[PDB]
């Protein structure tokens, strides 16, 4: 299936001398299989 | 298509070491990560062309239009002094070819498909100002004067416009700053980059002169056709005496070049329109009095070496940033009546800072100045006069 | 009467003279 | 590579650390007192390399090991004082105050500089890391502190005095410990430091530095931190705390030229002149004065400025009624309008009449009798036009001066009801730009009824929420405040998409500005809007709160926003905000142009249209090349909306200036646009701002020290560039008066000087550029008009001015100390 | 090639009579200027030095 696509993230902020500061303030796997009679077998 | 400048930071007014710089200079890096985010996260963001590309040729060349004839023919150099008898495209924008515009050819047909207005030597653009020397004219001790003139040269006829139109007086375009060597010549021009507004372009007369052919003469056209082109602008030629030393009837090949290039300088300064000149020189009298004549070269400017006053004002400009001990005394360093440059306090000063190092003190004193100064000069008899 | 600097010498000149935000205002320039 | 007598003191120092190290533990002391001797004799020395030190460097370790596992005693401090000093040097996991703090304790004066200066600076990053726990930890370390600041002061640090209480955040001791001498340097220190510290140590300093200031009764000083502080009570209590007359008329002077009124009770010394002085009625005479001296009392017309000369229809009348009315702001005499305006009027036509009139009022600025006198017999004709033009000409009047008496109250809330029609704008206009700062009750409760009634369209309801915000600018007010959100709620969820609902947040933030959590509440209140407006609302309120501030944070969420691609009203806001947030501290105003130039480049449209605004809000009547020649290489874009906010912008940027090179790029702008109504209409109204007041006025919101934001001028500012946020509906249409929002920042710039009785007293001044004093000199006589950017200082000593911001209207004393 | 990498002012080379550029030679050094370069020290020492 085609792969959608990737949205532009945006990039990570930029760290200031005050943004410290701010934030601080702040399975089951069958072991079997059943093939009818017209049998695609490897 | 306007002037371009020189991008520059502001300037952190205390230049010692304190919270008031270091705030300021982290609100100058909050900027400078903020337009870098910008850039990415924007540059993050984001047939009838393609067949206009498809018939002009590949590696299309770039060659120079001459006397354009007809609607759809032209001649054009192909700039390696050969020309042709081209013909034009539709394509290329038409009513805007003129002569000595750098046109784009198709390679092997020399059809003109292009105009390539940007086109600009890259001795030209290097030799183009894109930083700004920071040394404001706060920097400059003395020469107050000097400065003034500089300012009513190159700073009043664009700050102030109206005061020469009021009494209908054209501003000088040319201002030659002479003197010996070493007194702040190179300072002002420095100050001037750094504080004004307009497209600065520094050269030296001994980088004009190529020596394929009329390069010479091409780079100057070159070069004031730039000047024009941006505006306001001030090219300050350094040690013009390269080009313009007093013009002799020539006995060779080389000199005949070096002259018909100081030539289509002198001719280049007459294309008025505000391009202002500023020129530099250590010897004045060796220059040709045409440069000087009084038409062309409207100012000059005397460096002469700096009084008492003035050798004062250059030590506590280029003390400031040292740790001064109390015991100094800065007159007697001074008054003393010999030669002393400002260049000549700098080497004083920074010899001083050494000698104050090497004695293992970070303190420069009385007696690191005094043997800074005598081991720093290098250069009448006694008794003869009193 | 004229020595060389040495490392120990210059490490104390680097550091003992210096007001205390004088490595962060280098790194911030 | 060591001199012999290096070498001997090296071996000495070696056999008594090898003492020390021995378990002798009987001869101890004689040897930890002859290392103490040694270091504190090399370290009061100026030379900067103490031997000892130098020497011990390699011992650390030791030292500290034979520290650990000698017993405890005095002699536990009295080797952790030295192992503390010689830990100076070198470190990397912060020791040095770890082993003072178990020491001798001993002043912090023997050992020299350099150790109080490194005690600073790690008991600054110790408190800088410490958590609000462990404060039993942090009360030692106060002690030394209070030693050091006094030291520091005594020996010229106290620049390192003030850093060191800042990181500590208890900026106490300084004030405890300030001196005469002290505030030259001191208070300039915390002043200069405010406008990069953020919030709330902002408020912190301003708050220290005032009281600083009340230390030695700088009353001036004191009321100037308590104008930057957005709270009119400190200004009040220091006004009252006063005992001298004259430095209270001259805190009058600056009062009246901010935007804050005191209404004080009949108690002072001189009321009656002190409140006339607070109201500045006065001022037009003032004006007049300064007119007659460089005499420039005679009006010019359109043509005039225009200067078509050298080298009718439907729009160029109103430019020309426009530049006219700029040109004569304030003069009174006019030669095309006072000497016969009604045929002007006239000829004027559709929806001209409204600001043709207003000009009225400009031209009549601050002159209540004249204004009334020529708009009595316009204020009556059968169109509603000319009778709302005169009624915001009489509003226009009454702008600027806060006389006690209210005839702009009484005679436009006669008109504020509708009157069976929409056409009330103009009274709603007027009343808000005469009372801007009046904050008056009466006022409030006259707008906020009429805004909402069933009959008042987005037009009258966008008029009315700018103008009681612009009333009750900055103070919060939850009268104010809760109708325009009950308005906002209610409108409609189509109608919003339509202009004029731009106002509405405008209203919200500018009520708002400067407050912070304020807005963060009115915004949480404020979420339930819409998708498309409520982003714009957000945006514009923040940046309206947070002006002038410069959050480099907030100006960061700000350019997120601008950047996220929107395929965008509020996108435009957030670049006039940025430009808002960088609109005070001057170090960030050159990295918003460079953020604007950028823009500029990669950005669409939209934002490319609002570029122009914020250079224009950056550089208000400070016309520089950086930004005129940026503006003119893009007033020749394709995008007609970019080329008339880059016209305008030069306009702005050139406001009262007369600036040649300037004028004559406006002159070349309209040869080339000749044949463009609209852009010939904005290069005119250009020109009429370039010419504002024929160089005598400035739309600047920076006044005291370019440093004190006047909020009323700030108001009008943001308000006239939100309206042209959208050129091509808002003004080039119908709703063109909005250009009128400029009296409200509209201020001369002038230099009268007083004696102590409200006399002019003239003396020759020097003027010049600032250099942060003064350069180039320029002297001349007072009264003397000064330029963007210019200071004046007095050439000679002859006085005793109350001022050291002299600036405005300055009361001189004539008591020289020795003349 | 990336016009990232062919910023301004970089020796590359073209592919002949089609100019298609195809590399990124080292930054230009003009000839009887790169030989001006101390490539084999000298064997002097300060050791070799009295007085
Ligand atoms: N007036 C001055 N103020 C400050 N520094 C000065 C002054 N004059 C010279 N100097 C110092 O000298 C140098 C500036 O001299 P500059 O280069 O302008 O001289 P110049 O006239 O161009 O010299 P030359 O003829 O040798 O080329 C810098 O080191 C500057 O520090």
């Amino acid at each position: 299936e085609v792969p959608k696509e990737k949205e532009k993230e945006k990039v990570s902020t930029a760290v200031l001398s005050i943004t410290a500061k701010a934030k601080k303030k702040e399975e089951p796997e069958p072991n079997f299989q059943l093939l009818d009679n017209p049998a695609r077998v490897m | 298509k306007g002037p371009d400048a020189a991008s520059k930071l502001p300037l952190v007014t205390p230049h010692t070491q304190c919270r008031l710089k270091l705030l300021k200079l982290e609100r100058i890096k909050d900027y400078l990560l903020m337009e870098e985010e910008f850039i990415r996260n924007q540059e993050q963001m984001k047939e009838e062309r393609s067949k206009v590309d498809d018939l002009r040729g590949t590696p299309m060349s770039v060659g120079t239009l001459e006397e354009i004839i007809d609607d759809n023919h032209a001649i054009v150099s192909t700039s390696v002094g050969s020309e042709h008898y081209v013909s034009i495209l539709s394509f290329v924008d038409k009513d805007l070819l003129e002569p000595g515009c750098s046109v784009l050819l198709n390679h092997k047909v020399h059809a003109v498909i292009g105009v390539l207005m940007d086109d600009t030597d890259p001795l030209v653009t290097v030799m183009k100002v894109e930083k700004a020397p920071q040394e404001t004219y706060a920097d400059i001790g003395g020469l107050d004067n000097q400065i003034q003139e500089i300012k009513e040269s190159v700073e009043l006829p664009l700050t102030h416009p109206e005061y020469y139109e009021e009494m209908g007086i054209k501003p000088p375009k040319g201002v030659i700053l002479y003197g010996p060597p070493g007194t702040g010549k190179t300072l002002l021009a420095k100050a001037v980059a750094n504080q004004t507004s307009a497209t600065f372009l520094r050269v030296v007369g001994s980088e004009l002169i190529q020596k394929y052919l009329g390069d010479g003469p091409k780079l100057v056209r070159e070069l004031f056709r730039v000047a024009e082109e941006h505006a306001p602008s001030i090219v300050f030629i350094d040690e013009i005496d390269a080009i313009g030393t007093k013009r002799y009837d020539s006995n060779s090949g080389g000199e005949r070049e070096i002259q018909r290039t100081m030539l289509e300088l002198l001719n280049q300064l007459d294309g008025f329109d505000d391009v202002k000149v500023i020129m530099a020189t250590n010897r004045i009298e060796t220059l040709d009095p045409a440069l000087i004549r009084p038409g062309r070269i409207d100012r000059k400017i005397e460096f002469p070496l700096p009084d008492e006053k003035t050798k004062k004002r250059i030590f506590q400009i280029h003390t400031s940033r040292m740790t001064l001990a109390d015991d100094v005394t800065l007159d007697d360093l001074i008054m003393a009546k010999d030669d002393l440059s400002g260049a000549d306090i700098k080497a004083i000063c920074t010899e001083a800072g050494l000698m104050a190092l090497r004695e293992r003190r970070m303190k420069v004193t009385n007696e690191d100045f005094k043997k800074s100064k005598e081991n720093v000069l290098y250069k009448t008899p006694e008794g003869l006069y009193l | 009467p004229i020595r060389a600097l040495d490392e120990g010498d210059i490490a104390l000149l680097k550091t003992y003279g210096q007001s205390t935000y004088s490595r962060q205002i280098k790194q911030v320039e | 590579e060591l001199s012999e007598e290096d070498k001997q003191l090296q071996d000495e120092l070696e056999m008594l650390v090898e003492r020390l190290g021995e378990k002798d533990t009987s001869l101890y002391r004689p040897a930890l007192e002859e290392l103490r001797r040694q270091i504190r004799s090399s370290t009061t020395s100026m030379t900067s390399v103490p031997k000892p030190l130098k020497f011990l460097r390699p011992h650390y370790g030791k030292l500290k090991e034979i520290y650990e596992n000698m017993a405890p005693g005095e002699n536990k401090r009295f080797a952790a004082d030295i192992i503390s000093v010689l830990a100076m040097t070198m470190s990397g996991e912060r020791e040095c105050l770890k082993y003072r703090l178990v020491g001798s304790q001993e002043e912090l004066a023997s050992w020299g500089h350099e150790y109080v200066r490194h005690l600073a600076g790690e008991v600054a990053k110790e408190w800088q890391e410490l958590d609000d726990a462990e404060k039993v930890q942090r009360e030692p370390l106060l002690t030394l502190v209070k030693e050091i600041v006094p030291y520091n002061m005594a020996h010229n640090a106290e620049h390192e005095a003030c850093d060191l209480l800042m990181e500590i955040e208890q900026v106490d001791m300084l004030e405890k410990d300030i001196d005469e001498n002290a505030y030259a340097k001191v208070c300039l220190y915390l002043t200069s430091c405010v406008n990069y510290v953020p919030e709330p140590e902002n408020s912190a300093l301003l708050r220290c530095a005032l009281g600083v200031f009340r230390k030695f009764s700088r009353f001036p000083e004191a009321l100037r931190l308590a104008l930057m502080l957005n709270d009119m009570e400190l200004v009040e209590d220091i006004f009252t705390s006063c005992k001298d007359v004259v430095v209270q008329k001259q805190m009058a002077f600056m009062l009246g030229r901010h935007g804050v009124f005191l209404e004080l009770s009949e108690d002072v010394e001189e009321y009656e002149d002190l409140t006339e002085i607070m109201s500045n009625v006065q001022l037009n005479s003032n004006f007049l004065a300064l007119a007659r001296e460089l005499d420039i009392m005679e009006p010019k017309v359109p043509d005039d400025i225009y200067k078509t000369h050298l080298e009718d229809s439907a729009r160029m009348n109103l430019a020309s009624s426009f530049v006219n009315g700029f040109v004569n702001a304030a003069f009174g005499q006019d030669k095309l309008l006072t000497d016969d305006g009604n045929k002007w009027l006239y000829k004027n036509k559709d929806h001209g009449m409204l600001s043709a009139a207003a000009s009225l009022g400009m031209i009549l600025l601050w002159d209540v009798d004249g204004g009334l006198t020529q708009i009595d017999k316009y204020l009556y004709s059968s169109e509603d036009y000319i009778k709302s033009g005169a009624l915001l000409a009489c509003g226009i009047v009454n702008s600027g001066v806060r006389n006690e008496c209210d005839p702009a109250l009484a005679l436009l809330s006669d008109y504020v009801l509708h009157n069976s029609n929409t056409m009330r704008l103009g009274s709603i206009f007027g009343l808000g730009l005469a009372y801007a700062g009046s904050n008056r009750e009466d006022v409030l409760t006259l707008l906020l009824p009429v805004m909402g009634d069933s009959k008042s369209s987005m037009e009258v309801a966008g008029v009315t929420a700018l103008a009681c915000g612009m009333i009750a600018v900055g103070s919060c007010n939850g009268d104010v405040t809760s109708t325009i959100l009950q308005t906002i709620m209610e409108k409609s969820e189509t109608e919003l998409k339509d202009t004029y609902a731009r106002w509405l947040p405008l209203g919200l933030g500018l009520n708002h500005l400067g407050k912070g959590e304020a807005i963060e509440a009115i915004l949480a209140a404020l979420e339930v809007v819409s998708e498309p407006f409520r982003s714009f609302a957000n945006t514009l309120v923040d940046v309206c709160a947070y002006a002038g501030s410069g959050n480099v944070l907030k100006v960061q969420q700000l350019l997120h926003i601008c950047s996220e691609h929107f395929d965008g009203a509020h996108q435009g806001v957030a670049v006039l905000g940025i430009a808002l947030i960088a609109m005070g501290e001057e170090i960030g105003a050159e990295m918003a142009l460079r953020t604007f130039g950028h823009l500029l480049r990669y950005g669409e449209p939209t934002l490319r249209r609002a570029v122009p605004l914020a250079l224009a809000l950056i550089s208000v009547s400070n016309p520089r090349l950086n930004i005129l020649d940026t503006l003119s290489k893009f007033s020749h874009d394709a995008d007609p909306e970019v080329s008339y906010n880059s016209i305008f912008a030069m306009g702005m940027v050139g406001s009262g200036t007369n600036n040649a090179r300037l004028a004559a790029m406006l002159r070349q702008l309209a040869q080339y646009h000749a044949k463009d109504p609209n852009n010939l209409f904005m290069v005119r109204l250009a020109q009429g701002l370039t010419h504002l007041g024929k160089g005598t006025l400035t739309l600047c919101p920076y006044h005291s020290d370019r440093q004190l934001m006047s909020q009323v001028a700030v108001a009008g500012l943001l308000t006239v560039l939100v309206s042209f946020l959208d050129v091509r509906n808002i003004i080039l249409g119908k709703s063109h008066y909005v250009l009128y929002g400029l009296v409200a920042a509209m201020q001369p710039r002038m230099l009268v000087t007083f004696d102590e009785e409200l006399r002019p007293l003239p003396v020759s001044v020097r003027v010049g550029q600032a250099v942060d004093t003064i350069t180039g000199f320029q002297t001349h006589t007072t009264p003397v008009l000064l330029a963007h950017g210019e200071r004046a200082e007095l050439a000679t000593e002859e006085f005793l001015p109350v001022t050291p911001i002299l600036e405005g209207f300055v009361i001189l004393r004539k008591n020289p100390n020795y003349d | 090639i990336d016009i990232n990498d062919v910023t301004p002012n970089c020796r590359v080379a073209l592919r002949n009579d089609s100019y298609t550029l195809h590399k990124i030679l080292p930054n230009k050094v003009d000839p009887l200027v790169s030989l001006m370069m101390v490539e084999k020290v000298p064997d002097s020492t300060y050791e070799m030095i009295g007085g």
